[PDB]
């Protein structure tokens, strides 16, 4: 679980993302397509090239999302209800997937705040990316 | 793909008796019952709305007969399941767009199916020897991807 | 999340399980060692031939612990609690390794029981087990 | 291991401006804080109840040198990881008992590590070729397990 401390870092870190909160979405999804190929599966219908509003679109539709999980960090289930039942009945990606592009939100982070992300920070960030991939991936089955 | 004899052997003769068309539709079902995520690439299969419904849906098991024969066909190739795959990798990749992922999920969801119709002769070695198989196999699927 | 078809079909499978639980616990682990030897690296300390008195008594202290779990279905954080500290803060056991116990312990009981490990009961087990993994770690960090 | 020329010398240049003694420290000091259950294999090496006390220990710092400097040495035989970490594969295996899962999470954290430390640089494509390289590692390290 997430403690006060974690609670406190995640807040500090996402406030200074601050208004690049989308430009940091769409890096982290160009991150993922690059380094791990198999993720583009789920977007055959997406222009994936280098620039693409498409991919500018949708990240900041997922970095909207984290805004407002970081907002409820207390009732995250119910914040996150409709985008759990999207996930688990229509998208159905499989669990694997919120790993990776975890991992690449956490490099893109690295790279634009280089004072904010301690490695307290770094980790306070990663349970919190956990716990926003097991939301969305609990009503699966 | 290297297998020791004895375990090309093991592999080899529990296959022969199995009824793939059978072990095929039990597969797929079961994938589909466990995973429903997977139901994702089905939904022109029709009814897949309960266990009963997916274990019994035509499409389903046709399905299933189809998948298994492919990977039936790959046991006569354990020295070349790359080579053999290579083509399927690619169609899988570039028309299908199946996360190789559910390569794993069915793997698993097999060894799980000769077990139940196995009984004691799956045992703990012949079980290893068919993990390695349903990874080997699910590597070469995936080995195109791009 | 375990619905309550779900906890019927892992009370009725488990009960079938009865008084062998232990020895399908001790074969549930003897398949993984030889399946996934990288378990092997959490066991240097044991004695893993084929029915060790080792392994026989970790495989029934497994299974006593599904017992209890599936017991206390309704409240297995509660029930499992210092199972879940021990394998946090002593054992540490990576996560992975979870799943692949589970899948052996699926494919000891489908070796064994034929009448009951239907496709309904082999996802309600499945779910189960991936619950039981979850509460174990829990609290690593 | 299979690089094309570009991700070889994206690979090849930023290595050349990495200080190895202080990105090892900060790799191995952040997979000791980021996962725990990592310190199970340093329960000699003092006090990592905190990050403060984790990311200064002398220890880590010491060990974080030694991992990388072997890492460092693998970067020169990209053509031949297997070959190269062989011996160290058996060592980790054999005498260590690590969970080769381990190798996985410090290529993540060694990714973090250099996106801290190069920001803008360690662009996606950058990335990407490292990516592949900390998996062929990993994969090295764990082929002599048995
Ligand atoms: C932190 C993890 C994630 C969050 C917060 C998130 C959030 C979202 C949001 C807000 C949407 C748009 C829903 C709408 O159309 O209103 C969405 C859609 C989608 N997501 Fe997720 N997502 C996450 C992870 C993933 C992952 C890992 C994948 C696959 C690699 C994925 C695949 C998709 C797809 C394919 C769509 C639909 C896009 C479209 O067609 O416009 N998501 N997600
Ligand atoms: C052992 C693993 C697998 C093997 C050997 C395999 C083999 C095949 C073969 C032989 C075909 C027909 C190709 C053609 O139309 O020429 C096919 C098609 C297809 N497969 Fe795979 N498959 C495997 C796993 C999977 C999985 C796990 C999924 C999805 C969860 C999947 C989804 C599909 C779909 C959707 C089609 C097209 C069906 C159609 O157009 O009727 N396959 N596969
Ligand atoms: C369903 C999942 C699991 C359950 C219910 C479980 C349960 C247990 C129990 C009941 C004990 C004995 C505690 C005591 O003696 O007080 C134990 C110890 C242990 N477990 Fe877990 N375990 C699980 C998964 C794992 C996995 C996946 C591994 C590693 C691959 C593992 C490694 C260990 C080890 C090394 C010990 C200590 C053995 C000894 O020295 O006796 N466990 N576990
Ligand atoms: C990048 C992958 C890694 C490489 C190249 C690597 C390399 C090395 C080398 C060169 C040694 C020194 C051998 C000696 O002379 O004793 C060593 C020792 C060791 N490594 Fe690894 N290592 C890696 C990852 C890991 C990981 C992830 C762990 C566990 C989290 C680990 C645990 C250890 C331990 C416990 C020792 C012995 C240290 C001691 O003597 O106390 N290594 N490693």
């Amino acid at each position: 679980v997430l403690s006060p401390a974690d609670k406190t870092n995640v807040k500090a870190a996402w406030g200074k993302v601050g208004a690049h909160a989308g430009e940091y979405g769409a890096e982290a999804l160009e991150r993922m397509f690059l380094s791990f190929p198999t993720t583009k599966t789920y977007f055959p219908h997406f222009d994936l090239s280098h620039g693409s509003a498409q991919v500018k679109g949708h990240g900041k539709k997922v970095a909207d999302a984290l805004t407002n999980a970081v907002a409820h960090v207390d009732d995250m289930p119910n914040a996150l209800s409709a985008l759990s039942d999207l996930h688990a009945h229509k998208l159905r990606v499989d669990p694997v997937n919120f790993k990776l592009l975890s991992h690449c939100l956490l490099v893109t982070l690295a790279a634009h705040l280089p004072a904010e992300f301690t490695p307290a920070v770094h980790a306070s960030l990663d349970k919190f990316l956990a716990s926003v991939s097991t939301v969305l991936t609990s009503k699966y089955r | 793909m290297h297998l020791t004899p004895e375990e090309k052997s093991a592999v080899t003769a529990l296959w022969g008796k199995v009824n793939v068309d059978e072990v095929g539709g039990e597969a797929l079902g079961r994938l589909l019952v466990v995973y429903p995520a997977t139901q994702r690439f089905f939904e022109s299969f029709g009814d897949l709305s309960t266990p009963d419904a997916v274990m019994g849906n035509p499409k389903v098991k046709a399905h299933g007969k189809k998948v298994l024969g492919a990977f039936s066909d790959g046991l006569a190739h354990l020295d070349n399941l790359k080579g053999t795959f290579a083509t399927l990798s690619e169609l899988h990749c570039d028309k299908l767009h199946v996360d190789p992922e559910n390569f794993r999920l069915l793997g698993n969801v097999l060894v799980c199916v000769l077990a139940h119709h196995f009984g004691k002769e799956f045992t703990p070695p012949v079980q290893a020897a068919y993990q390695k198989v349903v990874a080997g196999v699910a590597n070469a699927l995936a080995h195109k991807y791009h």
